[PDB]
């Protein structure tokens, strides 16, 4: 209702919504959900300090996850390795041949 | 508590700044009614840099809307975020400049200069400490070019200590809305060198180029350029409005950029510009911002920075960023291509960081660059001016309003003077 | 040649020549030579014997700074060739220092 | 008693000291509100009943860094008018910080120093925290140190000045400001402890295994240097050292008072289970050139004098065993005229860990503060940097117009040039 | 981190890449929409949260194959800006792909290469895909590899170029383009893995029993060769063979970088049940000339270098039993100055099977890439085609009018003639 008569007839095209050229998709890597934007540098509080330095927590957790996954893969490979290296002359081979003969 | 007074001039100045006040009010949480609805107390810590408190919790901008025709004053008022502005600051004419630099400067604009100098003086005395004055206008018009630059001349005699941010757009060759456009540009730049403390140069042909190859917009409307310029102005004052690990005021960026008083023309590029198709596929990191920021296609001036060496540079970072990762990227871009950086100014780049990013962005940056490559744009204006002036084309509109041809030659004699002092630092 | 081979043996440096192009690459031998001709200005204690590129650049930067201070000249191109290990740069620097320190003639 | 008044100048002074006063409250158990739930007397003043106020001032021309302390967690800790704010920043301008806008705010600065120095019975020293690259740290820090020399004669002052780095710097007019501030801290500062940001970046990269350090990570372990050096005044130990004895043992000549700093155990939480911290282990680690907080290599120069600040479970028996192993090391040498260089101090309290910090629980620590002739090359890095800057007169119109005359640039130049001749002559063999 | 960049040039490059990127997304569990429901870092650069984009560029002057990817089943996987299309194709003309309509698209090609190069921390090499018989693959492939050498020095480039067949070709001016494109890849490519469509036709007829094959069948088992070549970087194994390992063991001279290709177990599920795939049985199939991916006879030449990429349940002992029996067999022949010419690489992951591929589930696989002097017999046939072709000077006005000078046909002729001369004398005893 606060429009001059010459601008009210073409108000739609004139102003519109030009925020999309800098706003991003909410389900994207660039989006911040209005909670981490207004962080304060936390001196006395350790959790506030971690929240302010969350990228250090991020890459520390990335390295921890990578080493945990490598540990899981190497334990599985070691189990398969032990099962495959357990085979020898004392294993259950040639016994059926001996029984048939 | 470092206040900035904003002045908008003409069709280009009002439309740019109306979009500018939409962004900064959204960042500070002011609704179109005028109250406050933000979620954090950080928006009220430095609300006074752009907003004067009023009765009832309303916050009014420190904006002086100024024009020689009343049509564009109603354009800002009728749109959204238009009721925040004080109606007392709406200074307007009745006739219109008519794309005439003399009408803005000498004949018709002089009746409004005493009117607009009163509201400038009223707004400067109201606030405590002036950080500087922000002006946004055009150079190809008649209101923002002619009447705008005499306001720059008048405001510097009254306040010779405070800063001057001129977000003046320069006429382009490829997009040419006006045929006397090189005439008004050369006269305005002559009045801009000797008055303004620092100038940021924008071109519409570069803003079109950004909107086509970066943003991938099929039909870039005329307000999509102004939102790019809105992100420019919101980035310069980010350290004033918000806390930071390393602050940078307008005076701090001025001393770090210009080595000499006349080298005060920069070019700005807002860094995290992504197309909607590519938004999910680009990861924002500190190194990923640096490659887009230094890209030649991202800068909002028509001058290619690869032609001339960067004299100095300025980086304005916003978000949760590591200062080692921030400033080691500045030594990577200084070591990888040292041929584009000048040698007698070692460590050309000034870097500063803020911990409050803009709304909806995890990380953002803004670049201010003083380079000797910016002379290429003044050459094209000087080439067009020298082409028309020797034939005395279109001069009877100019000489009929009291502007003699002597100051037309003086304006060109300052045009190649700025080009020459740019050129001797390219060697 | 034989004159500079006799000359480097008379200095009695700790490092053995063998393949001198690889030996003087780290800068330890030329640093020892400069320390012998100027004991007060340059000592061996300001030099680390290592094959690392950063330590090599540090040692050759020390040598360049102190020889520029003292007036002794060796080519920066020869320094770059020595730190990059190109053939003949070490030999050419050896005869250049042989002429520069105490004046004799090259055949 | 014994007290220190820690003044923090410039933004870097506030942020370093903001991490410092976090560390001092955890050292003495003081809560952030200031209520304790006798060693606190040096840094904190007992006021009324159950309230401790720090003996510090936070002065900066820019209001936006000083109100962050006002709004933040430590709001109740400080006296509200003890944090001096300014109307506008110096904006990296030495002339603004020294002449134009630094003259108005320094009158209030000396007033609270008089109020703080009257409160303490026996004043021991002044801690000056600033960065000479900025306008406030160099400009206002120059005139404040000058006015402290005339207001308090002979009283000791300690300068922890963050210094511009060779490779990395955050500004362009920094070599102009640092050269001008070099003259100011040459005569006024009694012991100037150099600090460099790239070296402290390098420490956190390898020792604290953080590939993206920030200013918050630097100032936490810069605070560990200040706490360890000043721990002898607070807590009892086998060999206590005061500020007055610290100067006479480390400053051989009145114009050679520049120091290098190193903190030996910089160990993350994961590494600390495997790392061994013997007394000889940390003394070897302290003298490693990679462990320094100044981008400077001691191999180029000679160690003129050294100090070792041992914290935690360190007996006086094995500190001398580590001294003998350092003195017999070939890579580390002393000057010929100083046979006894080490001046060791031992304290009985282990360093504490801040919540959310990166340093681990460590029994014993070493804070090595030593005078060296290798310091002459960091002054020569910006002797050549500023000379080509001044060669054809850039950024001088900013400094000429704000009160300073042109000739004061020359006066700060042979001050640095005659400083360079002094280190090479003193470290020369005799 | 071990991390590679793949470049696909031309119609053959895009369609091979479609089958290749189908297999890498299946190996790491990457769904086509881009979400995993740690080894992917060599091929997929993770972007923030829940998205993995390929480190590839699909550049072609032909627009119809680029937007087929944009509208296919993999629209959500690839970055839209990395997908580079042009207005008009080079149209079988080496002059057009190099000089006239190659310059205006190579500047955008390097710009996307710059953004991919500085994003990846440790770049291992470029896996370039092109076809020397076409206009874009030969022409733009020449111009791109000119710029990659100048911009990125001493950095490895692996080339899988589809080379024309003596019997069959889908074009007439292929002898012109392939001769001109060989000089470009001779001085600039570090690894050249030849591929011939007729040989992969003959592989499909007898191995998979698919006697009417298409290009989709060809690109799927080409993709098994490329994936097993780079499978050492991705997954852990007994013998890791990095990208830089391949050059130092397979090229003995800088101008000799042409290698045959073979993939030994290529069977269907109706064939896999009866066949007992042993390591010795598989390795004998790799050295068979029937399984070679270039229409060539290895018996005419001599094996100068070799490389074996073992995948799956391969004990490191039985590979040496296969190497020993191969060296004793006299139908192969190694050159007298290379007594140890084998490079064995063992990976602990069985190869994935694409839903719908002709290949079946195999517990073991071998990717064979061996340098031989028989490649001199490959270029000799196409040299005879071009010598007959150029003698009466036909199909030349197309090349002359589009920028190229007449003497560049002549200069590219002794380049292949010198390549013939070198391959004869190096293998000579
Ligand atoms: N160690 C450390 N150094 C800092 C920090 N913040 C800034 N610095 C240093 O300060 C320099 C920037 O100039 P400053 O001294 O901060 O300038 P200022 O204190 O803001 O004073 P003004 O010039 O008035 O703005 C940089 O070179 C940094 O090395 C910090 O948080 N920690
Ligand atoms: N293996 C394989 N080869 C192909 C495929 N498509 C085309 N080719 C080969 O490519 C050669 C012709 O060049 P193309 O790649 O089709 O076309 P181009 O190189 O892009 O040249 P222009 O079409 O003019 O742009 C033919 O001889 C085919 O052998 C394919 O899908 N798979
Ligand atoms: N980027 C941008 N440019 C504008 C806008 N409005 C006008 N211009 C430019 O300004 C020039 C003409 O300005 P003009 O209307 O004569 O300004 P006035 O005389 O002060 O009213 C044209 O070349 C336009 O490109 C705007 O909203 N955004
Ligand atoms: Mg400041
Ligand atoms: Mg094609």
């Amino acid at each position: 209702t606060h429009a001059t008569g010459r601008f009210s007839r073409f108000w739609d095209r004139r102003y519109a919504d030009t925020s999309h050229i800098t706003s991003v998709d909410p389900c994207s890597a660039s989006y911040a959900p209005s909670e981490g934007t207004y962080v304060r540098k936390g001196w006395g509080s350790g959790d506030a300090s971690s929240d302010f330095l969350t990228y250090q927590g991020a890459d520390r957790d990335q390295r921890a996850r990578q080493r945990q996954a490598v540990a899981v893969r190497t334990t599985a490979r070691s189990e398969v390795e032990a099962k495959l290296s357990g085979l020898d002359d004392a294993s259950g081979l040639d016994d059926g041949r001996l029984q048939v003969a | 508590m470092r206040e900035i007074v904003h002045i908008q001039g003409g069709q280009c100045g009002n439309q740019i700044g109306a979009k500018f006040w939409e962004v900064v009010s959204d960042e500070h949480g002011i609704d179109p009614t005028g109250t406050y609805h933000g979620d954090s107390d950080l928006q009220l810590e430095r609300i006074n840099v752009y907003f004067n408190e009023a009765t009832g919790g309303r916050y009014v901008p420190r904006a002086i809307l100024m024009d020689l025709e009343p049509g564009t004053m109603d354009s800002v008022r009728s749109g959204p975020y238009g009721q925040i502005f004080r109606p007392d600051n709406f200074v307007f004419g009745q006739t219109g400049a008519g794309n005439n630099w003399a009408k803005g400067h000498y004949t018709e604009g002089a009746e409004l200069i005493d009117s607009v100098l009163d509201v400038v003086r009223k707004e400067a005395e109201s606030c405590d400490c002036l950080q500087g004055f922000q002006v946004c206008h055009s150079l190809g018009g008649g209101t923002g070019s002619g009447m705008g630059t005499l306001l720059i001349s008048k405001i510097r005699e009254e306040y010779p200590d405070r800063m001057m941010l001129t977000f003046s757009v320069v006429p382009s060759p490829k997009v040419s809305d006006t045929v006397v456009e090189p005439y008004n540009a050369t006269l305005s730049v002559h009045q801009l060198v000797e008055n303004a403390d620092e100038c940021m140069v924008l071109d519409n042909e570069a803003l079109y180029d950004i909107c086509f190859r970066t943003l991938k917009l099929t039909t870039p409307t005329f307000g999509d350029l102004n939102h790019l310029i809105s992100a420019v102005m919101s980035g310069i004052t980010c350290c004033l409005r918000f806390p930071g690990q390393l602050n940078a005021d307008l005076r701090k960026l001025a001393v770090n950029l210009i080595p000499f008083p006349r080298l005060h023309f920069f070019m700005v590029g807002f860094t995290p510009l992504t197309s909607r198709g590519s938004q999910q596929y680009r990861a924002l990191t500190v190194p990923e911002l640096t490659q887009q920021m230094w890209d030649a296609k991202n800068m909002m001036c028509a001058a290619d920075p690869r032609h001339g060496r960067y004299l100095t540079a300025s980086a304005l970072f916003r978000g949760r960023m590591s200062t080692k990762e921030v400033d080691e990227q500045m030594l990577n871009v200084q070591n990888k291509n040292s041929s584009y950086f000048v040698e007698w100014i070692p460590n050309n780049v000034k870097s500063s960081v803020c911990d409050i990013p803009p709304k909806g962005l995890k990380m953002s940056a803004t670049f201010i660059g003083n380079s000797t490559a910016i002379q290429e744009m003044f050459k094209r204006v000087s080439e067009q001016f020298t082409a028309m002036f020797r034939r005395k084309a279109f001069l009877h509109w100019y000489t009929g309003e009291g502007m003699d041809e002597m100051e037309f030659t003086e304006a060109e004699s300052n045009m190649n003077d700025l080009v020459s002092e740019y050129q001797q630092y390219q060697d | 040649h034989r004159d500079v081979l006799k000359w480097v043996q008379g200095l009695d440096l700790s490092q053995s020549l063998k393949n001198c192009r690889r030996d003087v690459a780290n800068g330890f031998l030329v640093a020892e030579i400069f320390s012998r001709y100027f004991p007060a200005d340059i000592q061996m204690h300001s030099f680390a014997n290592a094959a690392s590129s950063h330590f090599k650049r540090d040692n050759w930067t020390q040598l360049q700074a102190f020889c520029g201070r003292q007036g002794i000249n060796l080519p920066g191109d020869l320094v770059e060739g020595c730190v990059q290990g190109v053939h003949g740069a070490a030999i050419a620097l050896l005869e250049h220092l042989y002429e520069a320190f105490t004046g004799k003639k090259v055949p | 008693m014994r007290e220190v008044i820690s003044i923090h100048i410039g933004q870097a002074g506030i942020q370093v000291g903001n991490a410092c006063w976090e560390l001092y409250c955890l050292e003495h158990g003081i809560q952030p509100d200031g209520q304790m739930p006798d060693a606190f007397n040096t840094f904190f003043s007992e006021t009324g009943a159950g309230k401790h106020v720090p003996r510090c001032i936070f002065l900066d021309l820019e209001p936006t860094v000083v109100d962050e302390v006002r709004t933040g967690t430590y709001r109740q800790l400080f006296h509200p008018e003890q944090l001096i704010s300014g109307k506008e920043d110096a904006a990296n301008n030495f002339a603004r910080g020294h002449y134009t806008i630094g003259k108005e705010i320094v009158d209030l600065a000396l007033d609270r120093i008089r109020k703080l120095a009257d409160n303490c019975t026996g004043l021991q020293g002044f801690l000056v925290f600033n960065a000479v690259g900025g306008g406030t740290g160099s400009g206002l820090g120059s005139l404040l140190l000058e006015r402290l020399s005339v207001d308090y004669g002979k009283k000791s002052k300690l300068g922890f000045t963050v210094y511009p780095s060779p490779q990395v710097s955050t500004a362009v007019v920094e070599p102009y400001n640092s050269v001008l501030s070099t003259h100011s801290l040459l005569e006024h500062t009694d012991v100037a402890v150099m600090l460099d940001n790239e070296a402290i970046y390098d420490i956190c990269r390898r020792s604290l295994d953080i590939e993206r350090p920030t200013y918050t990570n630097l100032n936490r372990l810069i605070a560990q240097v200040i706490s360890s050096l000043t721990a002898s005044l607070r807590f009892d130990g086998a060999l206590n050292v005061d500020i007055t004895e610290f100067q006479t043992n480390l400053v051989p000549y009145p114009r050679i008072h520049f120091m290098l700093s190193s903190y030996a155990p910089i160990i993350s939480a994961e590494k600390a289970y495997h790392e061994q911290l013997s007394v000889a282990e940390i003394t070897n680690a302290a003298f490693e050139p990679a462990s320094m907080m100044v981008k400077c290599d001691p191999r180029h120069g000679k160690y003129m004098a050294c100090c070792l600040m041992y914290r935690g479970d360190v007996v006086p028996k094995d500190v001398n065993a580590s001294v003998a192993t350092i003195k017999t090391k070939r890579t580390i040498q002393f000057v010929d005229w100083c046979p006894t260089g080490f001046k060791c101090g031992i304290n009985y309290q282990p360093p504490t860990v801040v919540p959310g910090g990166d340093l681990a629980k460590v029994q014993r620590a070493v804070c090595m503060i030593s005078n060296s002739t290798a310091i002459g090359e960091i002054f020569s890095r910006l002797d050549h940097k500023f000379d080509l800057m001044y060669a054809k007169r850039a950024f001088v119109h900013w400094y000429v117009g704000e009160g300073m005359e042109e000739g004061e640039f020359s006066e700060a130049r042979e001050d640095l040039a005659a400083l360079e001749k002094d280190f090479e002559e003193v470290g020369a063999e005799s």
